[PDB]
RNA sequence: UAAGUGAUCUAGAAAG
RNA sequence: UUGCCUUUUACCAGAACCAUCCGGGUGUUGUCUCCAUAGAAACAGGUAAAGCUGUAUUUUUU
């Protein structure tokens, strides 16, 4: 099974960042993920390529359109790796 | 314990207890009074031993025989046990006579 | 394999952000494993309505932001 | 009876002897003892009885020792084997019981 | 093979008995640890005016719950309090058989 | 010692310290029937030897019923129910002297 | 209608 | 502190400290015995055998 997916799952709870193919970055508490990176977040900001920020409550995001997901540095320490 | 396992350290024949188990158990019924008494006594003996633990020497490796071996005056053979026993009897006898004679009492 | 857990978003109004910087609105009725949304129709982002009930395809979805908390 | 707690009892007032003169210190304090006394009287009237508790028991004997258990129960004063539930796939006879504490 | 067999024939139990000068009738007996200082002096505690005698409080029970049933226990070790051993061994040279017990309902 | 009864210690004693439980003990225990032979005799010898409140309770019950009825069927206002209740009470009083 | 189960110390040799 | 006892040793049996002993491991050396003897191989990849992974139509690569 996908180790990045696993990592993402683990990160559940944390304040993750999230950019799409469109280039619109989000940053907030990760709620839920799946095998395909079907992310959900809570209490999340949303900045476009221009730079104008927009706050929002509950966002769901589809893994296909997701570019990359930034997790906090805490999960580097442990423990799903080895 | 004894058979549960299939590997072990060797105990001395001395250090095995085949009677112990019976007396530890509740006695088999319809036995005479004397037997019961004996059992009780055995239990008591066991219990006292258990209670007061005589923890052994930390220091002393040097057993008696080892020291003797370390000298030149002892040498060692392999002997039939009966022969050894006989020797002991004779040697022992000699010792007791010799000491007695030294004491002066030859009578 | 796993179903999208959108039971919290059932019967709620959702801003579906879709391909080409477009948007859809409406109350959520149903869904499946491919993320094909079934929702009661609303306006496309001044603003104008089309359709009664709508069924959106999974691939087209960029996001779906919950209007109702 | 025992200066020990009351259980499974109703207390409906029938009449209250309250005087014309009213003072908050006496009226309440007096009631405090008096109520208890009244309750006691009521209890006395109503054919009082001590209630001991009963432990609900579970024993889990083997099959063939049930008679022994029964005998034991008989020997104790209050005792009741309500049901001897058969613990499947095992020798045990999970016997529900009642024994006064 | 049943460990529960040794109830009130444990070393611990024996020790307790010794402490409490209380023979489990089958087992051994010793000189008491403490001399029985019979100096109650007819006090209001443990009187026969006060207590009830539904149970006879056998000395079997003393070494089982030493700290409870016995009053002023001294140098008393704690005993065990066990599970039951359903262990069936076949003596007729047969293999995996529900012999001594009974089948499930369904 | 077994049930508080055995001789404290085997030493000193100058005896086995053996303890047969007595069969007089049983006899001593058992004479509940013997007590009846005496107890029974004793028993034989000494063998031969409010309404207003109720009414009030009934009235109270009636009142309660009335209140319930009022609650059920058109009596959001207090005056009506109270009035009716009062009337009922009066009637009850009349009935009981 | 119900009695009667069990608790069992010891234990010799010298010199005086 | 008890008990047999009346003197002690030799003893009774419990307690508290203590020791002695009969033994036990573990580790490190050193020896004693019985069997034995090579000072250099991986890289380009094959030949053969052992360890694990695999079996284009919406979220990865058609
Ligand atoms: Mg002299």
């Amino acid at each position: 099974n996908g180790i990045p997916v696993k990592l993402l799952n683990e990160a559940q709870g944390h304040i993750v960042s999230l950019e799409l193919t469109t280039g619109a970055t989000y940053r907030g508490k990760l709620v839920e993920s799946e095998d395909s990176m079907n992310v959900q977040l809570r209490d999340v900001i949303a900045t476009e390529p221009q730079g104008a920020v927009t706050h929002m409550d509950q966002i769901f995001v589809r893994g296909s359109q997701i570019k990359f997901i930034v997790v906090p540095d805490l999960l580097k320490n442990a423990p799903l790796f080895k | 314990f004894p058979f549960n396992r299939t590997k072990g350290k060797m105990v001395r024949a001395q250090d095995v207890a085949l009677a112990k188990k019976w007396f530890l158990q509740h006695p088999d019924e319809e036995y005479p009074v004397k037997v019961k008494v004996s059992y009780q006594k055995l239990l008591k003996n066991y219990v006292l031993n258990e209670l007061h633990p005589t923890l052994p020497t930390n220091h002393n490796k040097t057993k008696l025989l080892k020291s003797l071996k370390n000298t030149k005056y002892f040498q060692q053979t392999t002997i039939d046990w009966v022969e050894a026993g006989l020797q002991l009897c004779r040697q022992g006898h000699n010792m007791l006579n010799l000491l007695i004679h030294r004491k002066g009492l030859t009578y | 394999v796993s179903t999208p857990e959108l039971k919290k978003y059932m019967d709620k109004k959702i801003l579906l952000n879709i391909n080409g910087s477009r948007k859809v609105a409406g109350i959520l009725r149903g869904y499946d494993i491919f993320l094909n949304v079934v929702l009661d129709d609303a306006m496309e982002i001044n603003n104008h309505q089309l359709g009664l009930q709508t069924v959106i395809r999974g691939n087209s979805i960029i996001s779906l932001e919950a209007l109702d908390a | 009876l025992a200066e020990e707690p009351i259980y499974g009892v109703q207390y409906k007032l029938l009449s209250i002897s309250v005087p014309s003169d009213v003072n908050i210190d006496v009226m309440k304090s007096q009631i405090i003892p008096l109520m208890k006394k009244a309750c006691y009287v009521g209890l006395l009237t109503a054919i009082p009885i001590l209630l001991e508790p009963i432990y609900e028991v579970d024993i889990t004997v083997h099959a063939p020792l049930l008679p022994i258990v029964e005998e034991l129960m008989k020997k104790r004063r209050g005792s009741r084997i309500y049901k001897t539930i058969k613990v499947a796939g095992t020798p045990l006879l999970e016997v529900r019981g009642q024994v006064p504490v | 093979t049943d460990k529960n067999y040794y109830y009130l024939f444990d070393k611990k139990s024996f020790f307790n008995g010794k402490a409490l000068n209380n023979a489990i009738p089958g087992g051994p007996k010793f000189e008491p640890l403490y001399p029985r200082e019979e100096e109650e002096d007819y006090n209001e505690f443990n009187s026969i005016d006060r207590v009830i005698f539904r149970v006879p409080i056998r000395s079997e029970y003393k070494v089982a719950f030493p700290h409870l049933y016995n009053s002023r226990p001294r140098s008393v070790r704690i005993p065990w309090y066990n599970n039951p051993v359903s262990c069936i061994i076949q003596n007729d040279e047969e293999y995996d058989t529900p012999a001594l017990f009974f089948d499930p309902s369904l | 010692s077994y049930n508080g009864i055995g001789l404290k210690s085997a030493k000193g004693s100058s005896t086995s310290g053996h303890v047969q439980r007595s069969l007089a003990s049983n006899n001593r225990r058992r004479p509940q029937g013997s007590q009846q032979q005496r107890q029974q005799r004793q028993n034989a010898i000494k063998k031969a030897s409010i309404e207003t409140h109720m009414e009030k309770r009934e009235i109270e019950v009636q009142v309660s019923e009335l209140r319930d009825r009022l609650e059920e069927e058109e009596t959001l206002s207090e005056e009506q129910i109270d009035k009716k209740c009062e009337a009922l009470r009066a009637k009850l009083t009349n009935e009981w002297q």
